[PDB]
């Protein structure tokens, strides 16, 4: 019906040999020609080196080490309100406000559902019904690790295998459940504000997820949905981040 | 890149003048307790 | 093994939907009769033993067979077979493992895509693999009389399903695009998973039509009441319940 | 293709001649009641 060459590509380009080849080039300690790839980079999307703690280019030795870069922690003051949930990652806001019953917008118009975004689990899904979101897009320039919003203790995460479909503009208004069918993990955590979801999804090259807890989540691309549990905070076993800590990351592979 | 937040219904408000393509930094207010 | 994960298996997939879906006259009867000379399909079986009969392929690929060459097991505490095939691995669910082949085990909540409470309900239980042809018939029938609670939609890869990725390729069930189907029986909650394969692909019910395609990438779980209810959907044992057909 | 049945444990006994690559048409005996 929407006859766009960008939009084929979509569906053409071998995405996942692509993320694979760019992995592999990333974690490469290739000296002058890392830092030629990561100086073009800084130059062509405007990355502010002054907030990384390591602003020079050659304290890289790979291209992921610097695409992961940490900031300074004067540079991200949290909020000090207990009353006030932050932002978990720099960049824009893509959407926000109601859940609309099981829908969520992911552009102007256009909807998925909240079940369809947790891979069909239901009871995760009931927890979220007529509540709020928030969705967060990263570019190229943004610091690509990811902090708790507040105080939380974890309780679930689920893998779930998906496409590596880009996101921007055209995807967002033209890939239907762009969200929900991209490679993503899913974090529950209970909080003094009730169950939250934090829910890092990738993209076309930036394929990869960390999580602190569990490290690398992805990949390798196993195919398969993996669930992980973990107890109420009063118990052994339990894990507890703290607002503006960090939880997750995102690089290339 | 994506970072998606869901919280319960009742449980927050977002911050008022926050919209698509609002700028977001770690640390920044996104929400309160109701 | 190695083309298995180079192949553009969608893009072929859809191409060969696109063919068995055209009314091409003699060049669809070309297609199948060559396809019943190079898989020694048995015509004799179908209602319709005439290859010009068929005005698709895919009307040919889910040709109905004659009643009485599939006589139904008269012992109501018989289970029969659901596919005309071989059987690739059948046994007992150890704990939460299903075996693939020798040395290749999977999760059952991975085949159930992270369902942990229909996967609860089979857990230390027994499973059965059909395997299907490209020349066996591709219409699927009930084990037993059923009334059916839960049908999911998994998205997934459409790798091919023979004995050689059964034993190469891990998870091969559990990562292939697949419809979960759970009916209540006399015999306790039962499970019929009909998982597609390259060019394979699309899955059909008797009670939704084609599931796939479209593949629109998302889980998808529709539910229905038990018996005697209104929208309640029942079937026999021996009945058809679905099919398999290309794209 | 292919086609995967699961029964709850102890619900049926699978005919006990049958193993990989049986030869399977719909409407035979697969398995009993316990
Ligand atoms: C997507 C971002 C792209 C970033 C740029 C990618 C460029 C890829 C170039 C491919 C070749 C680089 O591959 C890289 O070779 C150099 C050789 O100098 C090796 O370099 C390494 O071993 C040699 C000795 O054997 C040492 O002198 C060197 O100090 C050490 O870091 C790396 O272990 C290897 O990773
Ligand atoms: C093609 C080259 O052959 C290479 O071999 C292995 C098979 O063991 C493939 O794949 C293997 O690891 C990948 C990595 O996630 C898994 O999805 C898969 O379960 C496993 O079988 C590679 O993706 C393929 O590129």
């Amino acid at each position: 019906m929407l006859n766009s060459f960008k939009l084929s590509l979509q569906y053409i380009l071998p995405k996942l040999w692509l993320t694979r080849l760019a992995g592999w080039g990333a974690s490469k300690r290739a000296g002058w020609l890392t830092k030629l790839v990561i100086d073009l980079f800084v130059k062509y999307y405007k990355v502010d080196m002054k907030e990384a703690q390591k602003p020079d280019t050659a304290s890289y030795r790979t291209f992921n080490e610097f695409f992961v870069r940490p900031l300074r922690d004067e540079v991200r003051p949290i909020d000090t309100d207990p009353n006030v949930l932050v932002m978990p990652a720099d960049g824009v806001i893509s959407q926000l406000g109601k859940i609309e019953e099981d829908k969520i917008l992911q552009a102007k118009g256009h909807n998925y559902s909240l079940e369809a975004l947790l891979a069909g689990n239901y009871l995760m899904a009931d927890l979220f019904r007529n509540g709020t979101f928030v969705t967060t897009y990263l570019s190229p320039r943004d610091y690509h690790r990811v902090h708790m919003p507040c105080n939380g203790i974890l309780r679930e995460m689920i893998y779930v295998p998906g496409d590596l479909f880009s996101v921007n503009h055209l995807t967002a208004q033209n890939v239907p459940n762009l969200f929900a069918r991209n490679e993503r993990v899913i974090c529950l955590f209970d909080t003094e504000f009730g169950p939250m979801a934090q829910i890092l999804v990738g993209a076309t090259i930036v394929g990869s997820i960390e999580t602190v807890w569990a490290g690398t989540i992805t990949p390798p691309r196993e195919g398969i949905i993996k669930r992980w549990t973990w107890p109420a905070g009063e118990n052994d076993g339990s894990v507890a981040l703290l607002k503006g800590q960090e939880m997750g990351r995102f690089k290339l592979g | 890149x994506t970072v998606i937040n869901l919280f319960a219904p009742g449980k927050v408000n977002l911050v008022e003048q926050l919209e698509s393509l609002s700028v977001t930094k770690i640390g920044q207010p996104l929400a309160v307790s109701t």
